[PDB]
Parts: structure tokens; sequence; C-alpha cells
RNA sequence: CUUGACUGCGAGACUGACACGUCGAGCAGGGAGGAAACUCGGGCUUAGUGAACCGGUGGUACCGUGUGGAAGGGCCAUCG
RNA sequence: GUAGGGGAGCGUUCAGUCCGCGGAGAAGCCAUACCGGAAGGAGUGGUGGAGCCGACUGAAGUGCGGAUGCCGGCAUGAGUAACGAUAAAAGAAGUGAGAAUCUUCUUCGCCGUAAGGACAAGGGUUCCUGGGGAAGGGUCGUCCGCCCAGGGAAAGUCGG
RNA sequence: GCGAGAGCUAACUUCCGUAGCCGAGAGGGAAACAACCCAGACCAUCAGCUAAGGUCCCUAAAUGAUCGCUCAGUGGUUAA
RNA sequence: AACCGAACCUGGAGAUAGCUAGUUCUCCCCGAAAUGUAUUGAGGUACAGCCUCGGAUGUUGACCAUGUCCUGUAGAGCAC
RNA sequence: GGUCAAGAUAGUAAGGGUCCACGGUGGAUGCCCUGGCGCUGGAGCCGAUGAAGGACGCGAUUACCUGCGAAAAGCCCCGACGAGCUGGAGAUACGCUUUGACUCGGGGAUGUCCGAAUGGGGAAACCCACCUCGUAAGAGGUAUCCGCAAGGAUGGGAACUCAGGGAACUGAAACAUCUCAGUACCUGAAGGAGAAGAAAGAGAAUUCGAUUCCGUUAGUAGCGGCGAGCGAACCCGGAUCAGCCCAAUCAAGCCGAAGUGGCUGGAAAGCUACACCUCAGAAGGUGAGAGUCCUGUAGGCGAACGAGAGGUCGUUGUUCGUGAAACGAUGACUGAAUCCGCGCGGACCACCGCGCAAGGCUAAAUACUCCCAGUGACCGAUAGCGCAUAGUACCGUGAGGGAAAGGUGAAAAGAACCCCGGGAGGGGAGUGAAAGAGAACCUGAAACCGUGGACUUACAAGCAGUCAUGGCACCUUAUGCGUGUUAUGGCGUGCCUAUUGAAGCAUGAGCCGGCGACUUAGACCUGACGUGCGAGCUUAAGUUGAAAAACGGAGGCGGAGC
């Protein structure tokens, strides 16, 4: 908001020559380059999303950090018997555990955990996975997910 | 996001202005001046490098002729003298045995017009 | 975190201007001259201020597009298809999709084992080479 | 005596930044002069020239907006 | 080695992750003879008082001496020019923390179809009283058209 | 510089041909001096040899040698 | 309404600007051009020419000798 | 030793210089938030029942702001909360409140004067009337246009919508058709959307079936001083679906798990030792960083009121520029058939196809964003809105233009009292962890001004450097490769720009600090590098999911050229 108006004389005033206020050598003008609101999502070719996730959990295998899983074994939705159902397969606390199910109460169960993070059917993705040590595959997803 | 300068400027500026103490007047406070300064100064040190190594080669040349002709002999007459004779010194080391050790000085000297004769 | 991109994947871009380092003072542009300042234009095709190759050269006939054939080979539908048959709606699911074009035959390098086509229009030696095997080819109505 | 001051082409060079420009063997149709070998696609040579665009005219039956026609364009020639 | 092309890097914010520091003191600031081929980088000490370094990766409002560039602060000219009509001042006395400048007295000087008096237009509390003294007053002020408070303006007949 | 025109066989002139340098070239020399002469600087050295150009003092280096010349400061700027 | 050969305010509006200024961190490699022709063109632009990077080739380049052909200047000469 | 003589050298600095120390100025830098920015999503009209916007008022004290309107920081009833309250304002006094205040939610009553203003006038916020009731006080009425009446209209609203009117710069490297562009601007009407809409259609399959919007077709077909440049549609895939009548659950709120001890510290959240809740580890506040201290979160509960025809001339529209110019569209003139009839299919005719003009309404998908909420590889005081708030101060007759502004401390415990001074200012004391935080209060850079100290300078020619050496001084990356400073010698034509050529007496520049210039976009073009698939490769709109992504083949690229 500067007036567009020319602020004096082209020549004359022994001053340098301007014609507005709004403009980028100015103090209170407007940025040159600025950033404008803009976006930055492409598509990824498919099959190159598809071999990622596959190499993560690829990758989590030679860990040998992937723990298939069936069933489960909470109670009722609560999150001390995800503790003690953890903590009878090896988690310690010492890892950070992505958790993935279709099951509403284990994950109701996990989530509270400051190292768990849970993850509902196939909201599973690269980055995520690679975000954490351990990984909660399930297993029921698994046996659909080759075929 | 925006990076506004914040740091680096002045950090530059005191680079410049650290190396430019002991500058006269605004040399020596003031940034461009000094910067500037220091560019003339980069030839300087450059030229000086290779002109030092100029300037000392006389020096030892002014006190050898000087012992030379305290014998009685000139200083060209005298180097051809030492290099008939196979004697082969630094004319540094030269201007040294010339200044410092006057026997030996005259020795060189003896030895150099017996290799004139 | 661990990942790394591949060597010579990402070039980091020019930034002109920003020292002696550098492509100082004129950032590429040059001294002076149309070509220094700053503007959108000139653009493209505009040699001296003369009078345009382009323009200069002859017109030749109108414009038409026509039809246009879809191009089968014989290669193609020989050597390794072992005869799935062509038909119509079986060629797509094998390799000439194309859709709002008629579909023509054409020679390219050889024939052997016989097969019945069913394409819009084929070339002589083609329906010649394609009978010549014992296979038929079929035009419609 | 004649109409080669010719159609369909062009191996290969000269020459120009490009566009141009220049020379040209040889093949076909089909002719001229010669008894004939042959020569002729203008003038001993080097100047006598104007790119595109839009339009005139003679041929041509390539496109022609449901189809068949016709207006109109396109092609070769050609004039301003 | 100039325009230009190419190559390897330094530093800055923000972002993800890893490491990890921080009231027995972070970033920032300050000094420094150490380090690196250069952008640059550490060690120690002084400051400061609550946040922040290193590594890899990502994205930029990402690096300044210039543009009679923009905003801001402070220099030079310099204790220089000037203090706004050449109508003019002197003493006493008073006051006061402080007086050539304020108050009183006595004179002196200058306007007197004006530099006196009364309306209009405009201004808006500048009027009166009592107080004040940072700034405003081209010096100084104890004073003021300045600052604070409280008062003051009255229409059947003037003007609408 | 050499080769020409133009110009007054003037110009730190103008327009072409040609070599080199400056341009974009630091270093030594020519007092000073883009261009001339020597010479193309990756960095360090209180090391040695040379180029053009120099060796009375300022100023590194023979007040060198031998046979002459000039006596005019010619040297240290022009002609019939 | 203190600058009128067309007032002032705001807007189109970041008008256009073949023009002048300005263009910021470091090191390493190579490294120009200011010529040609064409331009309502002459301090601008197109294409060549020259630079660089990459991929191809693979001594094709360079200099110098030998061989061979082309030339009408220097000089000279007076045959037109 | 004394006199004379000849010679050589020293110190003193009026002021300056370099360095060091210590301050002042000033407001960079770092940290911070009470303020902004964008995107997404929500929500969308007000007004004769007097609006938007104001004027004047209302206070124990009231200038500004807020709230209100002579019933005037407020009055009535209902609902919530349950102990404080008496606005920003922090200040004294008066007092109100468990008979339920204050605050929050919801309705009503009052609501001066101006403003469409509307009794008449008027230089807005002021002047002057008339009528009916009334005892007066007071109350109500007195505009224009449609209508019999009832009732409707006028005015306002950032963008968004349609309509009447409609630029130029500029691009064409000049310009006139052309382009900018039916853009800017002006006017009108209206809504929370609006427009548009129910085929005398698109079209070429004798296919499709209201409109709008997205992708795509496609820079294709075409347009064009056939120059610059302009540029569809059909198909196909989506979003949303609709066609009827006439003329013969959200808005107050409530409930809501779990920790202590020792240590550092001014202060505990940090450290440490054991300990617990988690459908709750989102977040903020607490003297530094708190799952378990407070407010909260997940989850649950939750209201009386509340909310959901043809023609000819002149022209023009779409790719439509007189082109062979169809078709619609009107300004002028003229003017037919009604079913074996009528209108189209790009001059024009036949044929073959599609269509029922001259009568109206219509939600949904779409646009926008004044306002509200959430988010952020957005900004944190020259940034971000012009404003950490102000359209104020200030400038202008006016239209209009238009600023800078931030920070004590955890907490005011805001420094009683003593000393110099009229005061200002300061020194103590006291508080504080720290006054190395004192109200010109976070850090506090540089320019610039000073005090003090080191070595220095009064025979000297200088781009202020650089090299070499000597003198003095100093010893925390420091007894050597030194650090500071100097004397003397050698050497040395500021930087940038522009140029054939710059120290140039050519340009720019007072100084330092901050701001300050090669970027973004498209699903465009063309190369280099890399990656995934590979004779194949890929999706777009969108759909669903969404602390992620998956689907989606319409389309596009290769596949054959001439
Ligand atoms: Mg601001
Ligand atoms: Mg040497
Ligand atoms: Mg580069
Ligand atoms: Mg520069
Ligand atoms: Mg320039
Ligand atoms: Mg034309
Ligand atoms: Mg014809
Ligand atoms: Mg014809
Ligand atoms: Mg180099
Ligand atoms: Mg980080
Ligand atoms: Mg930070
Ligand atoms: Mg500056
Ligand atoms: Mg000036
Ligand atoms: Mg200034
Ligand atoms: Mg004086
Ligand atoms: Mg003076
Ligand atoms: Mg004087
Ligand atoms: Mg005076
Ligand atoms: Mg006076
Ligand atoms: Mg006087
Ligand atoms: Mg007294
Ligand atoms: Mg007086
Ligand atoms: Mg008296
Ligand atoms: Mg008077
Ligand atoms: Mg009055
Ligand atoms: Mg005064
Ligand atoms: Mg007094
Ligand atoms: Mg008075
Ligand atoms: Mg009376
Ligand atoms: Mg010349
Ligand atoms: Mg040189
Ligand atoms: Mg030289
Ligand atoms: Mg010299
Ligand atoms: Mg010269
Ligand atoms: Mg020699
Ligand atoms: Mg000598
Ligand atoms: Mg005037
Ligand atoms: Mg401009
Ligand atoms: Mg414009
Ligand atoms: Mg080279
Ligand atoms: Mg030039
Ligand atoms: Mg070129
Ligand atoms: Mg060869
Ligand atoms: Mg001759
Ligand atoms: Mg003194
Ligand atoms: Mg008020
Ligand atoms: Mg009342
Ligand atoms: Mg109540
Ligand atoms: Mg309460
Ligand atoms: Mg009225
Ligand atoms: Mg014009
Ligand atoms: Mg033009
Ligand atoms: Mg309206
Ligand atoms: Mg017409
Ligand atoms: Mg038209
Ligand atoms: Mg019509
Ligand atoms: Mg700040
Ligand atoms: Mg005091
Ligand atoms: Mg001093
Ligand atoms: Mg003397
Ligand atoms: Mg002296
Ligand atoms: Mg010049
Ligand atoms: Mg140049
Ligand atoms: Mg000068
Ligand atoms: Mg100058
Ligand atoms: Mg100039
Ligand atoms: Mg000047
Ligand atoms: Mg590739």
């Amino acid at each position: 908001s500067k007036t567009g108006r020319k602020m004096y004389g082209q020549k004359g005033t022994g001053n340098a020559r301007h014609g507005d206020r709004s403009v980028p050598t100015f103090v209170g003008g407007g940025v040159a380059f600025g950033p404008k609101p803009r976006s930055y999502d492409y598509t990824l070719p498919r099959q190159v999303r598809q071999l990622g996730l596959a190499m993560a959990i690829a990758s989590r295998q030679e860990g040998g950090k992937l723990v298939a899983v069936d069933g489960f074994d909470i109670a009722d939705a609560k999150t001390k018997n995800f503790i003690s159902w953890a903590k009878q397969n090896g988690l310690d606390g010492t890892e950070k555990v992505l958790l993935v199910t279709d099951d509403e109460n284990t994950r109701r169960a996990a989530r509270n955990v400051s190292w768990v993070s849970v993850l509902p059917v196939a909201g599973v993705n690269v980055y995520d996975i690679l975000r954490h040590d351990r990984l909660v595959i399930d297993a029921a997803a698994l046996e659909i997910v080759e075929e | 996001p925006r990076a506004k300068t914040g740091i680096v400027r002045r950090r530059r500026h005191k680079k410049v202005l650290k190396r430019a103490k002991g500058f006269w007047g605004s040399r020596s406070k003031q940034y461009r001046n000094a910067f500037q300064t220091l560019l003339n100064a980069a030839t300087y040190e450059y030229r000086d490098r290779r002109n030092k190594k100029r300037d000392f080669r006389r020096l030892w040349i002014q006190r050898i002729n000087a012992g030379a002709r305290l014998h009685g002999m000139n200083y060209s007459t005298f180097i051809n003298g030492l290099k008939r004779a196979n004697i082969d010194l630094n004319r540094k080391v030269l201007a040294d045995i010339a200044a410092r050790e006057p026997e030996a000085f005259k020795a060189l000297v003896d030895a150099s017009r017996n290799a004139r004769q | 975190h661990d990942l790394k991109p591949t060597p010579g994947s990402r070039k980091d871009r020019k930034r002109v201007g920003r020292g002696p380092g550098g492509t100082d003072k004129t950032a590429g542009r040059g001294h002076k001259g149309q070509k220094s300042r700053s503007g959108a234009g000139k653009g493209a095709f505009f040699e001296g201020g003369r009078s345009r190759l382009i323009a200069r050269l002859p017109k030749r006939g109108f414009n038409n597009v026509g039809t246009t054939y879809e191009v089968v080979k014989l290669s193609q539908l020989q050597d390794l298809e072992d005869t799935t048959f062509d038909r119509d709606t079986l060629e797509a699911y094998r390799l000439v999709r194309r859709k709002n074009r008629p579909v023509k035959l054409l020679a390219s390098g050889e024939i052997s084992r016989a097969v019945t086509v069913h394409v819009d229009a084929a070339s002589a030696a083609a329906i010649k080479a394609v009978e010549a095997a014992g296979g038929r080819v079929v035009l419609p109505e």
C-alpha cells in the first residue's frame, strides 16, 4: 500500500531519481522476488512408490527389525496391557516402534506410549517406517501385500 | 522462508578491519577504505616477496665489493678470481666472510688473484 | 536420515551475481545491448529487423487432416505371437492401442505361418503375402 | 535449311552467413541442321534485375465441412 | 588473464533425522600470536541471561562497497554564518537558588490618518486569577500568546 | 613496422592489406611512459646463471684494456 | 491553489525504455571478439567467424622438406 | 680535574599519530510475543420495526478508548457458574454480592440528534412548524413511487455475478486494420451466490439428449496488414443431477487418571533414587526444561430459551478481420406459411438426417471471502498489514497522501531514609539471585565524541601502503615463526564504472549499520545428469482415505514413412 504517484521530479531536486515508494530498493516496499503461495506436489511414478515401500520392508528385514504378528493380545483397549504385550516381545522401550494393524483397540492401546507411532491399514509409507527403528507389520496384511 | 544477513556481514567486516590495525586514520577504522587499502597492500606484498629476494642480493654485493677493494681488488675481478679457482661460495656467505672474518676474506682474495695470474 | 541421493542426480543451480567467484558484475549477460536489458522480449523468430526467412519462402498447398491409418506390421503378428488371432478386441489387449482411426496392415519383413486378420485396409503385397502363406485378410463391408 | 529461345530430369563441382547465384556430363520423350562423326535445352563471355504476401489468366479434377453437385481453395503454367 | 563456458566447494536461514550441550550459564556481542588451499574454522578468556552447536538430507526472501540507491544514526564545514529593520537606552529599588532581560520608580528615546481606537473575516480559551519552568521564546528568564488548575461570556429593543 | 589509397610523401589523422604487442600482460629496460626492446608471472626461499639494457656518485656492476677521433659541452634534438 | 505549449488526485500501472547506472561467497580449468554479409540499419539485432563443455572419431591438425601446377606485384622494359 | 676549542648526540610536545585500557553515543545483532501473512474449511446478507457510518451525551474523579443511550460502563425474565466483583485504567473513595452478584449463553424494554431521512428548511448532527390524544409533562403522525387495500420499494455491502457504456499506454522493434481488450474504469440491478437451463440443439453414429463447472481433445481445426499474433468445438473421462406449468446435530457449560524423597540452584519442571496413570505423552501457564502441581487433553454428560419468423441496407457475436459468409443479433424499411406445414444442417439446389421458434419459473455441482476456526520447510519490530494497531500524528482548499512506534523483574518487593543540588542528576542504604535489572529499565555491534596509559612526532614533499633492518615496550592460542609501537632505507599512480586507453583535472560515493537486484509459473519446448519400468512408458481431472496414500486409462508419448 503505497500510492503510485511520482514522489517528485525526474530531474531537478539533486536527489536520485525515484518514481514510487513501493519499490524493492525501498524500506517498507515490496519484496523483489518473494515467495507467493505455490505447490510442490508432483506424481512420482507408481512403480517407484511400490518398489520403495517394498525396499523399506526389505531394509528393515535384514535388520532384523521386522516382527510379523497374528491376532495380538491386549485385553480390552488398555495401554498398560499394550506395554506388557510389548515387553514379552522384546520391546524394552529403547527403540521407536511403528505399529500397523486394522484392530481399533490395539492401536487404541499403543498410541499414548511415547515411543510408539500408530498406523491403520495401508496407511503405510517409506517415511513413517524408515523414521522408526522397529516395525510391527502386523502380518495379516503381509500375506495379502505379497498376493 | 527468508534469510536476513544476520551475522555474516559484520564478521567479514571485522575480519578486514582487524587485518587493518595500525593503518592511518580512516584506513584502519572504516571498512571500505580498509578493504581498499588492503587490495593495494596485496599488490605490495606479492611484489615485494620477489623484490626482497632482489634487494638482499644487492646488499651482499655491496659489502663484497667493499672488502674486495680494501685489499686492492675490484669485485668483478675478485669473483672471476673465485670462479677460476673453483671456490664456489654464496655471495650471502661471501658477504658474511667479508664483513665478519677479515683474515679469511683476505685469504680468499689472495687465492683469487692467484687464480687470476 | 541415513539415506543419500544418487551422485549426479541433483546439480545445485546457477546463482549469477554473488561476487567475483563467480560470475561477477554482469551475470553472464555481457556488456550493454538489447540482450543485456531486462525485459520479456525479442522473441525467437526475430532476425535483424530485416525480412524473415520464413517470410521469404513460398507457401505450398492447402492443409488437410483426412484419415490416417494405424500401422500394424507383419513381423509383429508373425514370429512370436503364436497366433492368439486378431478379431477386433484382441489386437488391443496385445499391442496396437489407438481408437478413433482405421487400422491398416503393411508388409514389414517376413511371412510364414498362416493367420486370419481383421483390419480396415491393408497393402497389396500384404494381402498377397498373407494369402501366399495360407492366411486370409478381412476388410469390412 | 530452320524454332533446342524444348518438356521430364540431373552424376558432379564453382560460389555465398543464409537466401541466392553460376557451370554442367549423362538418361528419356521428341524434334532441327548435316552425307555423315556430330551439334543444338538461346546470344564470346561477364550487367540488362525484385524474395514473400494478396490478386489476373490458361490448363488440372488434389480437397470440397450429412451425400451428390456447384462457390471456394490446391497443383503446373503464367501475368501485375 | 577481460567478457564467457566448465569443475570442486565455503557460509546463512528454515525443514526432517541422528548426536548432543545448556543457570557450575545458551544464542548474540568483545579480545586474541592457533587451524585449514580459499570461502572459512576451532581453543581460551570478558560480556551476557535462555536457549543452542556438530552430521547427513531437503527447500530458499541465501552472502554487497558502490546503483547522485532506501531507512536510520552520527561526522565535516565550526565554536564558523547568523540571532530577523539602526525607534535607544540609563540609574535606583524590589524579587529571586540564580536577573543586561521579571516587577516598581525616575528619566531618556520612537509612532501619533498611527506603530492610537472600534468593527468584519478568520482564529478558538489565546481573556481574568493563582501557580509552574522541561520543552516552545533565535540569549536569559524568576517572565510569556508556553504548561497546570479554577473562574469569566447574561439581550423583547444591537446582528442573524 | 612494412605495403597502399585518401591528406600537404601534415597529424597521438583517415581507410584497407600484413606481422607483432595492448586490449585481456604482471616482471626487467627505455628518467617518468597501454603500444617500443628483453621477456609470458602454480606457490615458498636472506640461493646460482643469463636476456634487453647497463658497470664515475645518486644507482647493482671494469674510474676496464688497446688503436684512434672530436675540444665543439659537439655529446644532450632541423635544413638549404 | 508558490514550476501549465495542456492543472491536480487515483487508477490502467511493475505502461514502454534497442538507453544509463547497479548486479553481493571462494578456489581450479580452458578462454575469446571488436572481422563478413544483411538490416527505416549504423552505440541495436540475424547467420556465419572466433570460446567452452560433452559425446564421436582416431594423426585426419601443425610446422618444415620434396614434387608439381596457378600468379602478373617488385624490378625492368618500350613491342602496343 | 679547570679554561678555551672542534665534533657528535639527548630530553622537554602546543597539538597530532598508532596501539591498549575504561566510558558515552547509537540501536545493529541474538532471544522473545501481545501483531501480521497466506492456505484450507466454515459462514454469508443489513435496512422505514430507521441500516451501514456518525454527532452529542452517560462516570464519585473522565481528556483517550471501550460499553451504553435522558431507563445512558447500563434496566427485565430465562438458562449456565458458584465467589468474587466495582471496564482498557494499573488511581483514591463509595459500595455490591451465597435471597446467587461478576462473567458466559438466550430472549425482550429503553434506545437523544444526524445519516435512504422521510413534516418544512438546512452549510450532516441544526433552525421553523402543522394535526390527533393528553391535565400539562409527554406521545404519535405529517416524503416520494406501485397498488382498492394489505403490503412492497428508496439506502448500505471487500471481493464474487449478470447487464447498459467502454479506454489508452503497449505489441506489431515505425503505424492506420490488428493487438493490448471487451481488460481498466464508469453506471445499473441482485443475491448469499449469481448466471444459465428443459433443444426450431449439438452433430454425422440414421449417435447424443436441460445448464454450469473440472480434465481432455489442443496450440489440433481454423482466424490473421496469412504479419505480430489470436484460437475453438465434437468425442471421451469426471463434479452434480430435475425438470414443471400456460396462450385457442451445532450455540453456554460440567465431569474428568497418575509422585514423592534427597542433590545443584535465587528459584525445580532439571539431576538422582525408586514410584504410578495412560481411550489422557496435543498445548499453554508454574521463579530453568513438569505425562502424574494448575488449565487441559482422550472419553462421557449437557440445557428452559437458541439454531438447522424471412428479407434488404447498416453492423456485430463465437476460431468468424467481407472472406465463397452460412447462423444468431438488432437500428432502419418491409413483412409468410400453421401439419402434404415450419426452422436448421457453413453460399446455392435436390436428396438424406436433426429439429416443434416467436409464452414463464426452477434447487444441485461453480465464484468470492468483509467475518469465524484450524493449520504452516510464512514473517518476528527496516520483517509481517500502512499500524505489536492509526488511517492517528502529520501534509493537502480538496480528491487524496500518510508515519515511527515493542522488552525492568519470577514477583513492584517501583528504592523508606541519609548526602551535594532550586531542580535535573547522581552517591549511599534497603530490596533483589542479579540494580554488572532503577523506571531515558533485555542483549547493546559500527560510525561518531571523550578520559587515561604505552611507544612516538616541531628540517618536513606523503594513494599513506608494502618490504628490510635498528630502537623501545610487552608476554594467557606468548620467550619466537613473536605481539604492540616506532626510526631509517628500498619500493609504490585510491576503488568502482565506462573504455582504444584511468591515479587521472572523466562517472558514483560524507561515514557506519541495516534494507537492497537473474526469480516464479505452465503439467509448454529442447539438451545434460540421474532413477524406475522397458517394446513398451505414463496418468489428468476426480473418488476414497487422510497423524499416510491407494484407486482412477479419459487422455498423452513411442510404434512408418512419403
Ligand atoms: Mg512495519
Ligand atoms: Mg632474480
Ligand atoms: Mg560458474
Ligand atoms: Mg561491484
Ligand atoms: Mg555495465
Ligand atoms: Mg503481408
Ligand atoms: Mg484458376
Ligand atoms: Mg475450380
Ligand atoms: Mg588461470
Ligand atoms: Mg537442524
Ligand atoms: Mg536461532
Ligand atoms: Mg552504502
Ligand atoms: Mg550531491
Ligand atoms: Mg541520509
Ligand atoms: Mg571564536
Ligand atoms: Mg571559515
Ligand atoms: Mg568570522
Ligand atoms: Mg557576526
Ligand atoms: Mg531582534
Ligand atoms: Mg543595536
Ligand atoms: Mg532576599
Ligand atoms: Mg531589551
Ligand atoms: Mg521604588
Ligand atoms: Mg492600530
Ligand atoms: Mg465564540
Ligand atoms: Mg532559552
Ligand atoms: Mg520562584
Ligand atoms: Mg495572559
Ligand atoms: Mg432592559
Ligand atoms: Mg589514428
Ligand atoms: Mg607490461
Ligand atoms: Mg613495464
Ligand atoms: Mg623505472
Ligand atoms: Mg603512449
Ligand atoms: Mg650483453
Ligand atoms: Mg656501485
Ligand atoms: Mg501557477
Ligand atoms: Mg518502470
Ligand atoms: Mg498494462
Ligand atoms: Mg592459458
Ligand atoms: Mg558496446
Ligand atoms: Mg552466433
Ligand atoms: Mg598433414
Ligand atoms: Mg615499377
Ligand atoms: Mg597539552
Ligand atoms: Mg466517546
Ligand atoms: Mg425516556
Ligand atoms: Mg440471573
Ligand atoms: Mg466465574
Ligand atoms: Mg428532515
Ligand atoms: Mg500509440
Ligand atoms: Mg509498435
Ligand atoms: Mg445496490
Ligand atoms: Mg448483414
Ligand atoms: Mg466481427
Ligand atoms: Mg439470420
Ligand atoms: Mg530488534
Ligand atoms: Mg532524586
Ligand atoms: Mg592520549
Ligand atoms: Mg636542511
Ligand atoms: Mg626531527
Ligand atoms: Mg573516450
Ligand atoms: Mg574492452
Ligand atoms: Mg583528483
Ligand atoms: Mg575522479
Ligand atoms: Mg559520462
Ligand atoms: Mg561530488
Ligand atoms: Mg536418460
